């Protein structure tokens, strides 16, 4: 991913032009995504295909489930800005629903429909291209093992729509952060599934958060231009 | 009266007398003669002029036709230098001194005619609410290569952003924000009223003015209900 990055950012520049890796640079249009498809493996075999949903093992389930859990920890390292946020919101298309389905494009969680069971796997949806590779990426990993160390089950896949009609039930089903104060803060709570091993220590924890905090300053205190707009004539 | 009308052009001191019709589009026209051409025959036999000019009027082989004094609605012209009395005119055909068919004041006298005559009611009343526009900069075309519109007003939301000789001083209704908030996001009070005082000063009875909901200056004066065609002359 860094090197990636890497090459795109400079590829650019040699090229007259500058790259961004930022979430949601335009209001209006699409953002930038970086969904993660993910799978175990042991011997050589694909422990997430199975009998169950779609093709996949129980195991896949626990994974997902474990996702699902800490979701809102886990935004604070796969959508580590609060530009982050400016993508996930309300919209159809918006992967906020924390939820599986091989079809319905609401659900942050993807099950891509292939036939080699070799390549069944899941697609975690919420993750944004600002997000730390290494952090990202091993948070997603704790969480799934934490669902499975404690057979944490998924519940039933969504395959009904988003969040907008929906709107019956006030749709209020599992849904990542809704900013980056609240990630962090679950992150702060919901630490212990990434302490598990000593992978994450609280020093650690604690550092990155306040690193971030400083930047969701920033962005709290500034005044926005929409701010004038809407209430210069108040 | 024909009298009141000779007693004005001496109480007001009149130097001409401004003729008006509306065309088949409902576009105001008018012609001017000097006071001292306004006699007796004036008010009887009208005076002469080319049908062929109207569009949508006479053709090649009968161009000439009737303007017809109506002496109810002489009222003094506030905007011209020198002072001069409006006189509404209806369109007759020569000699007959009938009415054009497509003389649109005619028409209209034709149907509250028409009203009486079916005994169904004795007066129609009107009481239309137009609502316009104020801009300061209105700007276009067409021709081979492109076509164009563009439309300016110091109200205009989009104006928020632009730089002005002595500073952008913005309060600015904001899109279907018109709807009254007080000065000076209201820019049009003087301007309303003005229009009312002279509407009344000509014979209109004003019920109110207020700022209308788009951006960019829209506006209305409200006036009071009267009989048909005494309104659309209104
Ligand atoms: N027969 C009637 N009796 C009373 N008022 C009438 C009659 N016919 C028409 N009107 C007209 O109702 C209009 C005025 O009120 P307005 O505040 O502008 O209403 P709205 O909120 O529908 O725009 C005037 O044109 C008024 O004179
Ligand atoms: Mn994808
Ligand atoms: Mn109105």
């Amino acid at each position: 991913i860094q090197i990636y990055k890497y090459v795109v950012h400079n590829v650019a520049h040699r090229f007259g032009k500058t790259a961004t890796f930022m979430p949601k640079p335009m209001f209006g249009d699409n953002g930038s995504g970086m969904h993660c498809h993910m799978s175990l493996a042991k011997n050589g075999t694909n422990l997430f295909s199975g009998d169950k949903y779609a093709g996949l093992s129980e195991q896949a389930l626990y994974y997902i489930g474990g996702v699902i859990k800490h979701a809102k920890a886990i935004n604070a390292l796969a959508n580590p800005t609060t530009n982050s946020y400016k993508r996930l919101v309300p919209g159809y298309e918006a992967p906020v629903m924390l939820a599986y389905s091989a079809r319905n494009r609401s659900a942050s969680i993807r099950i891509p429909v292939v036939a080699s069971p070799k390549a069944r796997r899941i697609e975690v949806r919420f993750p944004d291209p600002a997000a730390n590779p290494y952090l990202c990426f091993a948070a997603l990993l704790m969480a799934g093992l934490d669902g499975i160390k404690n057979k944490i089950h998924p519940g039933e896949p969504m395959d009904k729509n988003l969040y907008d009609l929906p709107p019956e039930e006030a749709k209020e089903i599992p849904q990542v952060a809704g900013s980056l104060e609240e990630a962090l803060n679950a992150l702060d709570l919901d630490r212990e599934f990434l302490k598990a091993g000593g992978v994450f220590t609280d020093e650690a924890i604690d550092a990155y958060i306040a690193l971030r905090r400083e930047e969701d300053d920033r962005v709290r205190m500034t005044p926005h231009p929409v701010e004038f707009e809407l209430y210069y004539s108040v | 009266s024909a009298e009141h009308v000779l007693t004005m052009l001496n109480e007001h001191e009149v130097k001409f007398v401004d003729l008006r019709f509306t065309d088949t589009k409902g576009k105001e026209q008018h012609v001017t003669i000097p006071a001292h051409q306004v006699n007796a025959e004036f008010f009887e036999e009208g005076k002469m002029f080319d049908g062929s000019s109207i569009g949508g009027w006479k053709g090649i082989n009968e161009s000439d036709m009737v303007l017809m004094p109506d002496a109810s609605t002489a009222v003094i012209d506030p905007f011209f230098a020198d002072s001069t009395l409006i006189i509404r005119c209806d369109i007759l055909e020569p000699g007959t001194l009938q009415g054009y068919d497509r003389d649109p004041r005619s028409i209209a006298k034709r149907a509250e005619d028409y009203l009486r005559a079916t005994g169904i009611a004795d007066t129609v009343l009107f009481g239309p609410e137009p609502e316009f526009f104020l801009f300061d900069d209105i700007r276009f075309g067409a021709s081979i290569s492109g076509s164009h519109v563009a439309i300016d007003d110091i109200e205009g939301a989009w104006n928020s952003s632009t730089k002005y000789e002595g500073g952008n001083k913005g309060h600015r209704p904001g899109v279907k924000g018109g709807y009254f908030p007080v000065p000076p996001v209201d820019s049009a009070q003087d301007i309303r009223s003005e229009m009312c005082l002279v509407m009344e000063q000509m014979g209109l009875v004003v019920e109110a003015h207020h700022h209308e909901v788009a951006t960019a200056g829209q506006n209305e004066v409200a006036t009071r209900f009267n009989t048909m065609t005494k309104k659309a002359d209104e």
